[PDB]
């Protein structure tokens, strides 16, 4: 790699993230604020994604 | 609707994709019917210094 | 064995209901079999499809 | 370090019948009371 190279010859850093969703215990989750759990009634719920 | 952005944010204009521009600056709906036209402007919109 | 003919009807009715519940399980050629899962993973614009 | 244990010759392979042993869980999904293929 050289600084005078073209755009197609410039070095690009590639990071690929591979995921598996909703088939195992999740060590990592999105920053959604936890709310109180309400049971025995109709509610819109998001549990572990 | 007209604006000026940088190149790496141009893909953020397309509907369904997120970013700084898509989340905090300008958002298109998922059912958007229209066109996106982007062209280079480094000759006139770039100032020395 | 005399009442076997009547039982046939019970077997067939139950078998058919069972076959339908089994089909409800198939992914039908998608990324996921669970409807809540595909609503979770994707934004609308291809989730409708 | 190495020790050259030497088998003068390999004994002919012995074949035994596996008795329907060895089926693993496919994925970590809780399944109960079902015949899942």
């Amino acid at each position: 790699f050289q600084p005078t190279n073209g755009v197609g010859y410039q070095p690009y850093r590639v990071v690929v993230l591979s995921f598996e969703l909703l088939h195992a215990p999740a060590t990592v989750c999105g920053p959604k604020k936890s709310t109180n759990l309400v049971k025995n009634k109709c509610v819109n719920f998001n549990f572990n994604g | 609707d007209s604006f000026v952005i940088r190149g790496d944010e141009v893909r953020q204009i397309a509907p369904g994709q997120t970013g700084k521009i898509a989340d905090y600056n300008y958002k298109l709906p998922d059912d958007f019917t229209g066109c996106v036209i982007a062209w280079n402007s480094n000759n006139l919109d770039s100032k020395v210094g | 064995s005399a009442l076997g003919k009547l039982q046939d009807v019970v077997n067939q009715n139950a078998q058919a209901l069972n076959t339908l519940v089994k089909q409800l399980s198939s992914n039908f050629g998608a990324i996921s079999s669970v409807l809540n899962d595909i609503l979770s993973r994707l934004d609308p614009p291809e989730a409708e499809v | 370090q190495c020790v050259n244990l030497t088998t003068r010759t390999q004994l002919p392979p012995a074949y035994t019948n596996s008795f329907t042993r060895g089926v693993y869980y496919p994925d970590k999904v809780f399944r109960s009371s079902v015949l899942h293929s």
